[PDB]
């Protein structure tokens, strides 16, 4: 399948992942596409901040379903 | 996977997002970080050693770091204000969103990846923060080019 990710800078990335793909590997692919480490990544699917230790199928995310990305900048 | 704020003694209620507990006109999804409603009064926590964010906010809002830290103690549980992350990596932008809600402003963070907004849009004050990837993230006032 294929989904989309809307970032905090307005850019909507197009990503290709498996239905059983873990959120950690999704953040790794986002790091590949952009360069944002998983340290500053928090993914949201309709208001609910996703957990790293889960998969896309658990949140019932179909193909072409957009996920929001929020940066958790430390410092 | 386990969370310290789940059984935090300085907070009451269950785990809810910050936007549900204190709703405003935050930037889209920038307030979805989970927290809990503060129960006990200010424990008088010490000023965090990694206090770059507090200095950056103080240079813009003219509010002393002490008052900002006390307001953070009144809004947030202790387990999310001074923990292993606070003393190693430092403060997060979630504290910046909490301070923006408490003091009514929309901070503009000029990070290495571009400009981001944090805090309610239904405000007047607009502060500017410069974010450095470093390592690690360094917080300063103003913007850069
Ligand atoms: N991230 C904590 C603040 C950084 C700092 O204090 O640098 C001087």
């Amino acid at each position: 399948m294929q989904i989309f990710v809307k970032t905090l800078t307005g850019k909507t990335i197009t990503l290709e992942v498996e239905p059983s793909d873990t959120i950690e590997n999704v953040k790794a692919k986002i790091q590949d596409k952009e360069g944002i480490p998983p340290d500053q990544q928090r993914l949201i699917f309709a208001g609910k901040q996703l957990e790293d230790g889960r998969t896309l199928s658990d949140y019932n995310i179909q193909k072409e379903s957009t996920l929001h990305l929020v940066l958790r900048l430390r410092g | 996977l386990p969370a310290p704020l789940t059984n935090d003694p300085t907070a009451i209620g269950p785990v809810l997002p910050f936007e549900e507990l204190h709703p405003r006109r935050y930037p889209e999804n920038t307030a979805t970080f989970l927290t809990r409603l503060r129960s006990l009064p200010s424990n008088h926590l010490p000023q965090p050693t990694l206090n770059c964010l507090l200095s950056a906010v103080s240079d813009q809002t003219k509010v002393s770091e002490e008052h900002l830290w006390e307001s953070l103690q009144t809004i947030l549980p202790d387990s999310q204000l001074s923990n292993e992350e606070t003393n190693t990596l430092g403060l997060s932008t979630e504290h910046l969103t909490a301070l923006a809600h408490l003091y009514n402003f929309q901070a503009t963070v000029y990070s290495d990846r571009g400009p981001i907004l944090f805090g309610p849009s239904d405000t007047i004050k607009r502060i500017d923060i410069t974010h450095t990837t470093g390592p690690p993230s360094h917080f300063s006032p103003g913007k850069r080019l």
